[PDB]
């Protein structure tokens, strides 16, 4: 009988994004007061990740829950907060995400 | 409520 | 300039350990009650694993933070009833974990 | 507090 071996279910990490002329490569969805991205959770989550864009050479995937910006935290953003944090972030965009398997 | 996605 | 690399800061894992007749190889640590393993987290943790021993090989290491085992939550829990749980969890032991960069 | 450690 085979045993189940071990396995990540969440984990959170620091990805840098070194931004382009063409921004950060990535969307996000949701934000309080906006439809939850996910189940009954109004945070910021990434949507839509370009294809080897900044955010995508910097380990972006989506569905990833974008929890800071460069010292930000995104706790309670409605969604322009995260809009404007991200937005005027500069050209190293250092953020903390939650990911969970798929 | 609005859905709300922005590219960035 | 050299970037961050992407980093991964806290990771929860199900670990699968195939018990032995010398046991699982680890000792366990705090709870509720007791003087905490880290910070003022009463919580139950990994304090030891023995070197190729069950849990070393299913991939468990000092300072994991045992959040359930086999359906059974450890929040709240005092230490034996940690022990307790961990005791009686039969051949195999499949343990929820919560693990920190170190 | 107690300081607790078991071998299991």
């Amino acid at each position: 009988l085979l045993i189940e071996p071990a396995r990540i279910e969440e984990e959170e990490l620091t990805l840098t994004i070194l931004r382009q002329t063409g921004g950060l490569g990535i969307s996000i969805a949701g934000g309080k007061g906006s439809t939850p991205y996910k189940g009954d959770d109004e945070g910021i989550f990434i949507s839509r990740v370009s294809e080897e864009g900044p955010a995508a050479r910097a380990g972006v995937r989506v569905g990833d829950k974008l929890l800071e910006v460069n010292g930000v935290a995104l706790q309670g953003a409605e969604h322009h907060e995260a809009v404007e944090a991200l937005r005027g972030a500069g050209t190293a965009v250092q953020m903390r995400v939650w990911r969970e398997r798929m | 409520d609005p859905h709300s996605e922005t590219a960035l």
